RNA sequence: UAGCGGCGAGCGAACGGGGAGCAGCCCAGAGCCUGAAUCAGUGUGUGUGUUAGUGGAAGCGUCUGGAAAGGCGCGCGAUACAGGGUGACAGCCCCGUACACAAAAAUGCACAUGCUGUGAGCUCGAUGAGUAGGGCGGGACACGUGGUAUCCUGUCUGAAUAUGGGGGGACCAUCCUCCAAGGCUAAAUACUCCUGACUGACCGAUAGUGAACCAGUACCGUGAGGGAAAGGCGAAAAGAACCCCGGCGAGGGGAGUGAAAAAGAACCUGAAACCGUGUACGUACAAGCAGUGGGAGCACGCUUAGGCGUGUGACUGCGUACCUUUUGUAUAAUGGGUCAGCGACUUAUAUUCUGUAGCAAGGUUAACCGAAUAGGGGAGCCGAAGGGAAACCGAGUCUUAACU
């Protein structure tokens, strides 16, 4: 399946 | 009609590795890294063969120098005295006696002071 | 002696294969070009289209008309005749010489040169040129 | 053009536009080509990935895993199933147009003479059902690989040679292009040369 | 299968003599009164498709 | 093609012609004569196929070899040289093959009849109404309502009846042609779960069926359902008695079998990535795509030396991988851990151009017949005439009253 820290929001989105 | 395939293949691959043998690791063992390494030999030596004469010719006039200053002369001079030494022509490498017969050579170096005169 | 023929010089081309590396000439992207609508699996675009723009058999107006007479009447060359089997060249007959077809029901007989043998034509229509062809080599224009 | 009828030496008189001519050596290889396809029968396999077995589920995500991007587990690039352009049972018959298929027979003729392997005989034919007369008559004929062109065709003479595995009898209809060159000489009775006068025109 | 001819394209030009394929002129079936009469005038009798649009022509009529 | 068509995309006939196969009959009814044609269901018979079967020709010598079917020699059968097998490739070793034969029983198919059911035949009659047509709404016809014939009917209607009625693509006349509103009907046509036999310029274990294998299995899923991997010792098991180390082990070494054991069952061939042992040479003052040009030394062969082959490569000139994508990439932009196997411009039908071949003002046939790649079949297609929307005219024609 997928990591937590991909499918995590905040690490994830980071530079909007 | 299907074709088998991979017995020409292996041809091919061992083809490559054959010419890489002697290559550090990879070069030497993984034909895809092979190839390259096989090409980019390929690729220098063309280049290096005409680079051969450049390496060549500078190490002649290298040497050709020393021993004309050794007999009081430069370069520049002794080989326009050889020029203007009535007409008359010779390679710069057969100036090899420059190593081997220095007398030869010291001989060759009058005569060209001579045409300066 | 079956293994000593071959084909005429000239009369085999290859034929392009393309995709098949540096060399073939036609390798990587097989003679398509990069990128695209063109290249592409079931690329192209339909014949008449050129881009948006209103086509050019659209630009122009329509200005048919189909005689649906015309469909059944034939020409005839005076090179025919000769070969029309009993000397009377008529309303069918032609018909059954096989230089005409069925379903016609008007013909012409139209100076496309060349009668020798007198004959009499009957039942069809044949221009000023053609009488005077056909007359002048014995022949006969009765309607 | 007259033909030596070797046994009974008569001659035969054949027509020089048929038993003459020069040979056409292109024209004859299309025809003979062509007769060798169309001995070709189809039947042929190979599944496209549309005709494999599987479902048409899409064997894993889109985006997310770190896998390439997969979707038909029928793909030609996938194992187990797949063959981009799989072939169907096709037919390989071609056309030789009337002309061009007795122009060659023609061309194919007046080159055996041309090589004297064609050699005319007033009537064959062997005197009972057994292959070891047959053997005999080649044998004293000076014969291994015949083709024989009989003119009418006769029980005995068919049964003999369905054996002798160099040698076949035909009768007059039955000459095709490949035979002729086939065998190492063809033999022909002056009866059947008749029958081929007329049938090449 | 047999190809389809484009079959707008078949109530527009018919294949002339030598190959070439004969039009008629746009421009010509309405708002006329404000046009001069030497314009209209030369409008009406039919022209050959040009150099250029012979190979959609072409495309379009595969059994002209 | 004619037509249909946001006259877009597309859809796409018929007339007539050549072929395959051809077949025609009942009811709407009563009288006489009566079970008379016929059809099915059925019993029997007969023939013919089927479901077990029978006979079936002819080879030996020697050489190599573990083994002959192979080579060489000399015979022999062949209406049998299809094919498989046998210690390597067999017409004559085996099983077959050609060919000739065989059915106690049960059956398919034809006829022939028995039994049942059924009606035949002649005379005189009868001739398909909630139908045709119409209105409204849809649907079918190549046809999108269009000038739209024709067909079907959900809805509301509704005739004529042989001096009658339908159709001939709006519609009318004339002409011509057919008889709706009841049915039956064989062949040419379609298909292959399955039976038999035969064939392939089809695959050969990542191929070919998912499955060459005890596979729809193991496995996954609540379930529908998904769905693998995995073939080869040898000619023959002759599949290793017995001895030794070891834990009455694992594993191993001898012995023995065999042509081979390096064919030992984790078994034909045994590649590559990858990991070791051995030897030669280099390497612990040296900086980078690791090679390339030069190049000593060392080890090894040479040669008779002779700055020669092979291996290594101090030192040294030059030198930032590949693909892709880009105006441009060492790029710190993409893709690749490595190897092996697989993995991407095909096929069919139309059309046009080039080459080439045939024939030539002609060229060629399609289906189909077939003595089946032949021969027949010219229905037809292309061309020899063009111009015009068209009628029509024609080496001209169109334009216009007419063309310099
Ligand atoms: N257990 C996780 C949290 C988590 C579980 N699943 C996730 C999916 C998406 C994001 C976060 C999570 C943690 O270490 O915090
Ligand atoms: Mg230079
Ligand atoms: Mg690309
Ligand atoms: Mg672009
Ligand atoms: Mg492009
Ligand atoms: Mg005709
Ligand atoms: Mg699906
Ligand atoms: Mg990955
Ligand atoms: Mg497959
Ligand atoms: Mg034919
Ligand atoms: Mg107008
Ligand atoms: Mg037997
Ligand atoms: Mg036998
Ligand atoms: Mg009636
Ligand atoms: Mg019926
Ligand atoms: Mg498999
Ligand atoms: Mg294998
Ligand atoms: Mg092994
Ligand atoms: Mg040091
Ligand atoms: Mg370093
Ligand atoms: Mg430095
Ligand atoms: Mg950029
Ligand atoms: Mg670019
Ligand atoms: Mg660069
Ligand atoms: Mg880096
Ligand atoms: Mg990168």
């Amino acid at each position: 399946t997928s990591k937590w820290f991909n499918i995590d929001n905040k690490i994830v989105d980071h530079r909007p | 009609a299907r074709v088998k395939r991979g017995v020409i293949a292996r041809a091919r691959h061992k083809k490559i590795l054959k010419q890489a043998k002697g290559y550090y690791g990879a070069r030497s063992r993984v034909y895809r890294v092979a190839f390259q390494a096989v090409i980019k030999a390929g690729q220098y030596a063309y280049r290096d063969r005409r680079q051969r004469k450049r390496q060549f010719r500078q190490l002649w006039i290298a040497r050709i120098n020393a021993a004309a200053r050794q007999n009081g002369i430069s370069y520049s001079k002794f080989i326009n005295g050889l020029k203007k030494a009535s007409v008359e022509i010779d390679r710069k490498i057969l100036a090899d006696i420059a190593v081997f017969d220095k007398v030869a050579f010291t001989a060759l170096v009058e005569k060209a002071k001579a045409a300066l005169a | 002696r079956l293994n000593t023929l071959s084909p005429a010089e000239g009369s085999k081309k290859a034929g392009k294969r393309l995709g098949r590396g540096i060399g073939s000439g036609l390798g990587k992207t097989g003679g398509r070009g990069h990128k695209g609508q063109k290249s592409r699996s079931g690329g192209g675009v339909r014949r008449g289209f050129e881009g948006g723009q209103m086509p050019l058999y659209r630009r122009l107006p329509k200005f048919g008309f189909t005689s649906r007479k015309a469909a059944i009447t034939a020409e005839i060359r005076l090179s025919d005749l000769a070969k029309v089997e009993g000397g009377v060249v008529d309303l069918n007959t032609l018909k059954a010489a096989n230089i005409i077809g069925i379903q016609i029901e008007f013909a012409k007989v139209i100076l496309a040169g060349e009668v020798t043998t007198p004959v009499t034509v009957r039942g069809l229509r044949v221009t000023k040129g053609a009488r005077a062809a056909i007359e002048a080599a014995g022949g006969k224009i009765e309607e | 053009m007259e033909l030596v009828l070797k046994d009974a030496q008569s001659a035969l008189t054949v027509s020089e536009t048929t038993f003459g001519r020069d040979f056409n050596e292109a024209l004859v290889h299309q025809v003979v080509v062509a007769y060798a396809a169309g001995a070709r029968q189809g039947t042929r396999a190979q599944k496209t990935r549309a005709e494999v077995t599987g479902s048409g589920k899409k064997p894993w995500r889109q985006k997310g895993t770190g896998r390439a991007r997969s979707g038909s587990i029928k793909s030609p690039i996938w194992r187990s199933g797949g063959v981009t352009f799989a072939a169907r049972p096709q037919d390989h018959s071609q056309k030789v147009n009337k002309k061009m298929y007795r122009g060659a027979l023609k061309s194919i003729l007046s080159e055996l003479v041309r090589q004297d392997r064609l050699i005319v005989v007033e009537k064959f034919s062997v005197e009972a059902p057994k292959t070891k007369l047959l053997a005999q008559k080649l044998k004293d004929m000076a014969l291994e690989d015949v083709l024989i062109i009989t003119g009418e065709l006769d029980e005995n003479l068919f049964l003999a040679a369905r054996n002798l595995h160099k040698v076949d009898v035909r009768d007059a209809t039955g000459i095709d292009p490949v035979s002729l060159i086939a065998f190492d000489k063809v033999v022909m009775t002056a009866d059947a040369v008749k029958q081929v006068e007329e049938m090449l025109a | 299968p047999k190809i389809k001819t484009v079959r707008g394209a078949a109530k527009r030009f018919k294949k002339t003599g030598k190959g070439g394929f004969k039009h008629k002129h746009a421009n010509l079936r309405h708002i006329l009164t404000k046009k001069a009469t030497k314009r209209k005038r030369h409008l009406r009798p039919k022209a050959m498709v040009s150099k250029g649009d012979l190979g959609l022509v072409i495309a379009c009529l595969p059994y002209a």
